[PDB]
């Protein structure tokens, strides 16, 4: 153990160590129950005029509809009197979205995003998912709940119709957790209930995969210089195998549905040379197709 | 309470309560896997708290006691019910049937004359539930055997919520005074209230 | 006196008013408790 | 100067002089440079 | 036969606890009180004095406008004394030296008698209730019931409740109590493990506390000159009935909502010139165990449906288990003091424990689950709240709660006038004394 | 460039001492509506919450309820919850003031939110269970057989 561990380093071993458990996996499926809310605190906190561009935002927002939500509208729109000029919109404006809810449409899309995180592309992709009436698999490195709180604010306020939204506790970077997410992403889509709470693994088969895991810099274990080898495990090889991994779940349960992987593919290698990570790393996707 | 002055003699003892015993003492206590029969040996050191059986003679040796040869199951109560519950229930539980008595008898006909939620239930208690509090203060202390549902058998209101459940059936108003010795009398207030 | 010699006055009941059609009876169980008029029939023993 | 004071602070119209706010005074008194005009409190030290 | 010592392990690490660093001496109870009685005790006395606070101090001040007679205290316990018997049963059979005093310390209506000994002095009613969990609404329900019959004018109502080490481990033995070491494995933190109508809610956390209000006749308070917190529309307990099943939760309150109209929820509303509409707030026992929350929520989504609710004007639900835990015996009042605390302010608080809402309860329209705080100003007021609770064995209550200023209404506009001059000038006087 | 403008610091001169404390508390009335007639209604024959308190996990009705609705204590509620905590004492010893209880140090209103609430809100509330009757349920529970 200690010539492996000469070879290999100091931070390799550690970092490697298993992250990924069936059992803390959460689901959010309610948009029926998020919208209500939603609706109540636009109504009562209603200030800007019609002449907004956010409550034509909202009222798409709002689009996710059924009996559940329509009950919810059509009442507090019902409710509402003539006593102000605010009320005078929320009660018109409400009547045209309680309509528009009625005859309310979706779509549907499976996806897996991983690198998702705040104040990215990727959170800016999952939210315009959730907007296009998806079905989205949000990983997440920091398992806290100030992450968690996060997904669920995105959610709450870009989620549509026939949209649902789970989020895990993820890395990219162990093998284990590759095989083991994706065994859970497979199998049933069940739940028993016996004298014990048994959730058998929701089997979704992915549209579109969405590798935007993107490890950063930072060497506090004195890590610095070897990252760059090792990220090239995670950036390909472990993409590889999570390529693999779905490829082996979608022959074996036997689909011929086609996963749409997109290549986060560093824009025009050779030409820039002040990035220093992007330019080299993602060339080898061309060898990759 | 005593403290061991010198080591005590090892004894066999499994691997869970082994593991429980040097939460306890730690410094103070040794145990080990046997490696052949995978249980552990418990050695208590010097220092060890140890509490050891003794007795007393106490001034009271007469009480007034419903009369030798009582059983609920006479009166028709199912073994289940006499396991299950504390002693003081079986007396409330025998009254009531034999209140009823009185007038009438199933409790479903007050149903007939009366909306279910119009019927109340008022039961005082001094304490009650002694035995049931009695049994799990002794039993998790000593770790013996004890039901699961003590401290439910242990409130005071759950003996008429236990005829509620086995008999009456109403959906009403349930209250149960403590009057210490006054009970009886402050129950009948509240009754009439 | 019918009770005393026999045993008979303590019957734990089984609760036959409460279940007695699996089906509608969970479903009539909301129905029961919401409006105030519906009882006993006495003619069919007691019946919900 | 107490207007503009206490026109930032209207709450200080209504309320009472803090219980911690009480000593203090009685503090600054003892240090004040030329001895209080007034008798701030009736206490043992009240001949002084 | 020899008893030996050994050890065990168990499963709640975890419980809702008073902050620690807490004395009775601090608030100024002398060590004497201290040493002599159970610590439930300390809870209800100290409650006590705090609760009077609100309006007058001296207890005897009551005397003034009331014979003594006329006073009544309705306490409710879920075991209550808990330490107090512990300590004799460990004690007795230890040889240890203990209390003599024990049994008497052990009735659960010692500890207000305590404080009928230390600071009322009155010379009137005492009641006791035993509502397991349901005992502090079950209480505020006597406490009802004893003035509007003439035989006490001002009664004290409440309930209170310790945590010792056999009070967790019933629970624990029943499967009632959510077990931590689970709470940890799906990555709960000690603060979110009480979550009441969650999906994922484990079962409720134990606590431990007392509280106690003061209910008086209205006529008492304006002339006395009194604060008016909140008028009490009605109260009630409930049982269930005749099953076998322990799952099988009791739904016997919604005999509250019998007869529409005519039924005992309306009316007292209508009284006042109040409507089914009119209730926005509903306090739940949640108990965040997976039965309670579902079956209190389906009661209170028919007891809405039958009496005429506006389609879609849900009760806005607060769930205090989730902060401060579920004390057994002090639970409806904890729920009774901050429904007081939302008709006054307006406010109706979250329950920022709730991450997701239970997918089941979704089929009751009439309810609506807050997650973040609607604070109500000046611009929008509210009406009349809700507390239920469900104890063991088929005791459920109910006590409706109504806006102060619905009162005033019925004084005519001189007497009305005059009040609020009385009020106003007691609570410049309350908050000095405070 | 960017680097060194934010390696390039400054201080721009900042002189505040602040401290928190406030008024006893109010009310704000709600507006509302109403059609009444006076005489129908009996004082007699209604019950009226007069006042309240609680003892709980959270402190006093006032601080527990601001904890509630708000989520966080103001200048009043941690000054109250250090004052049942027992972190603040009252001394009428020289200095004549509000002293910490643990350490004997004086303490004014403001460093209460920073000195004690970090571990007001540790102590308070839900937490792992203190011993104060030298029992842990979950650690060791004593037994005998």
């Amino acid at each position: 153990i200690d010539l492996v561990t000469a070879e290999l380093g100091s931070d390799w071993p550690r970092l490697v160590a298993p992250t990924f458990d069936a059992r803390k996996a959460v689901v959010f499926d309610d948009r029926w129950a998020s919208a209500r809310e939603d609706l109540v605190k636009l109504w009562l906190a209603e200030e800007g005029d019609i002449d907004a561009q956010w409550e034509q935002l909202s009222q798409r927002f709002e689009g996710t509809g059924h009996v559940v939500a329509t009950q919810a509208n059509w009442w507090q729109g019902k409710a509402l009197a003539a006593g102000r000029n605010v009320h005078a919109s929320l009660f018109g404006r409400i009547a045209a979205g309680a309509e528009n809810p009625g005859k309310g449409r979706y779509s549907d899309e499976v996806a897996v995003v991983t690198g998702a995180s705040k104040g990215s592309i990727a959170a800016s992709v999952v939210g315009q998912l959730l907007d296009g009436g998806a079905t989205v698999i949000a990983t997440t490195s920091r398992l806290d709940d100030d992450r968690l709180a996060f997904y669920k604010q995105l959610y709450r306020d870009h989620a549509r119709f026939d949209a649902t939204l789970w989020v895990v506790p993820a890395n990219m970077a162990s093998y284990s957790d590759i095989d083991k997410l994706v065994e859970w992403v497979g199998t049933e889509q069940t739940e028993s209930l016996g004298p014990q709470s048994i959730h058998l693994k929701d089997a979704q088969t992915p549209t579109l995969l969405f590798p935007f895991a993107a490890p950063r810099v930072a060497g506090d274990m004195s890590e610095v210089g070897s990252r760059a080898e090792m990220e090239m495990k995670v950036l390909l090889w472990a993409v590889q195998r999570l390529i693999s991994g779905l490829s082996k779940i979608g022959a074996e349960r036997d689909i011929a549905s086609r996963l749409h992987v997109v290549l986060p593919g560093s824009p025009n290698r050779g030409m820039f040379g002040g990035d220093g990570a992007y330019g080299e790393a993602k060339s080898a996707l061309d060898a990759l197709e | 309470s005593v403290f061991l002055d010198k080591d005590f003699t090892f004894v066999v003892s499994s691997e869970a309560d082994a593991r429980a015993f040097v939460q306890f003492d730690p410094e103070h206590t040794v145990a080990r896997p046997l490696p052949d029969s995978s249980d552990w040996e418990v050695t208590r050191k010097a220092g060890t708290e140890i509490r050891v059986p003794r007795k007393t003679k106490l001034s009271r040796t007469v009480g007034a006691q419903i009369p030798t040869g009582f059983d609920p199951t006479v009166w028709g109560i199912s073994p289940d019910m006499a396991s299950s519950i504390d002693r003081v229930a079986l007396w409330n539980i025998v009254a009531t049937v034999d209140a009823f008595l009185s007038s009438g008898f199933t409790p479903t006909e007050l149903m007939r004359w009366v909306h279910p939620s119009q019927v109340a239930s008022t039961q005082g208690t001094g304490m009650g539930g002694m035995t049931s509090m009695q049994t799990m203060y002794h039993g998790n202390l000593l770790g013996r055997a004890k039901p699961n549902d003590i401290l439910q058998e242990v409130l005071p209101n759950v003996v008429a919520a236990h005829v509620m459940q086995s008999y009456v059936g109403g959906y009403g108003a349930m209250v149960h005074p403590v009057g210490a010795c006054a009970t009886a009398a402050v129950s009948v207030e509240e009754g009439v209230d | 006196v019918s009770a005393i010699a026999g045993g008979r006055p303590m019957y734990e009941k089984p609760a036959d008013r409460r279940f007695d059609h699996d089906v509608p009876e969970k479903r009539q169980e909301a129905a029961m408790l919401l409006s105030t008029d519906a009882r006993l029939g006495e003619n069919d023993q007691y019946v919900l | 100067a107490i207007t503009a004071l206490l026109q930032r602070y209207p709450d200080a119209e209504t309320v009472v002089l803090h219980p911690a706010d009480v000593p203090f005074f009685v503090e600054l008194c003892k240090t004040l440079g030329k001895p209080v005009n007034f008798v701030p409190v009736i206490d043992k030290d009240v001949r002084r | 036969e020899i008893r030996v010592p050994r050890k065990t392990k168990l499963s709640r690490t975890v419980g809702a606890q008073i902050p620690t660093g807490f004395d009775p001496t601090v608030w100024g109870i002398s060590p004497d009180m201290a040493s002599s009685i159970d610590r439930v005790a300390l809870w209800n006395i100290v409650a006590t004095v705090d609760a009077f606070l609100s309006s007058g101090f001296t207890p005897t001040e009551l005397m003034r406008w009331v014979h003594p007679s006329q006073v009544a205290s309705t306490q409710g316990t879920g075991m209550g004394g808990m330490t107090s018997m512990q300590t004799m049963y460990h004690g007795n059979l230890l040889g240890r030296a203990k209390p003599n005093d024990i049994l008497q310390e052990v009735l659960p209506n010692v500890v207000a008698a305590h404080v009928m000994q230390s600071y009322v002095g009155g010379y009137g009613a005492m009641v006791h209730p035993v509502g397991a969990c349901a005992t502090a609404a079950v209480s505020v329900e006597e406490g009802v019931d004893k003035i509007k019959l003439g035989k006490a004018d001002l009664v004290i109502a409440g309930g209170f409740d310790d945590l010792t080490l056999e009070a967790i481990i019933g629970f624990g033995d029943m499967a009632a109590t959510a077990d931590t070491e689970m709470m940890r494995a799906k990555g709960i933190s000690d603060s979110k493990f009480s979550r009441a109508n969650d999906r994922r809610r484990l079962g409720f956390l134990e606590a431990q506390g007392g509280g106690t209000i003061l209910l008086a006749r209205g006529d008492l308070a304006l002339k006395m000159g009194l604060p008016v917190l909140a008028v009490v529309g009605y109260a009630q307990s409930f049982a269930d009935g005749v099953h076998t099943s322990i799952p099988a939760p009791g739904l016997g309150a919604l005999g509250a909502a019998r007869g529409g109209r005519e039924s005992t929820l309306a009316r007292s509303l209508a009284q006042l010139g109040v409507g089914a509409d009119d209730i926005a707030v509903i306090s739940k026992h949640d108990t965040s165990t997976l039965a309670n929350d579902p079956n209190e929520t389906e009661l209170h989504e028919r007891i809405a449906d039958s009496m005429g609710r506006a389609p879609g004007n849900p009760l806005f639900i607060v769930s205090q288990k989730t902060l401060t835990g579920h004390a057994k015996g002090g639970a409806a009042v904890f729920q009774m003091m901050g429904l007081c605390q939302i008709l006054r302010d307006g406010v109706i608080p979250p329950n920022r424990s709730l991450d997701c809402v239970d997918d089941e309860l979704a089929t009751s329209g009439h309810f609506v689950w807050v997650r973040e705080p609607l604070d109500l100003r000046g611009k929008f007021p509210l009406k009349a709240g809700l507390v239920t609770s469900l104890g063991f064995g088929h005791v459920s209550g109910l006590v409706a709660l109504v806006h102060p200023e619905a009162f005033i209404a019925a004084l005519d506009p001189s007497e009305r006038e005059d009040y609020r001059t009385r009020a106003e000038q007691r609570m410049l006087a309350g908050q000095r004394r405070l | 460039e960017m680097s060194g403008a934010a390696d390039e610091s400054d201080d721009e001169a900042p002189a505040g001492t602040i401290r928190a404390l406030p008024s006893p508390p109010r009310g704000y009335n709600p507006a509302p509506a109403p059609e009444w007639d006076d005489l129908d209604v009996d004082p007699a024959d209604l019950v009226v919450i007069v006042g309240g308190a609680e003892l709980g996990p959270y402190g006093s009705s006032r601080t527990r309820f601001e904890m509630e609705v708000s989520g966080e204590l103001s200048a009043a509620g941690v000054l109250e919850l250090a004052w049942t905590t027992g972190m603040v004492k009252w001394e009428d010893d020289p200095k004549a003031g509000w002293y910490d209880t643990e350490t004997g140090e004086l303490v004014p209103e403001c460093e209460i939110v920073e000195r004690y609430h970090d571990a007001v809100v540790e102590r308070c509330g839900i937490r792992e269970f203190v011993d104060d009757g030298a029992i842990d349920p979950d650690h060791a529970s004593p037994l005998l057989v």
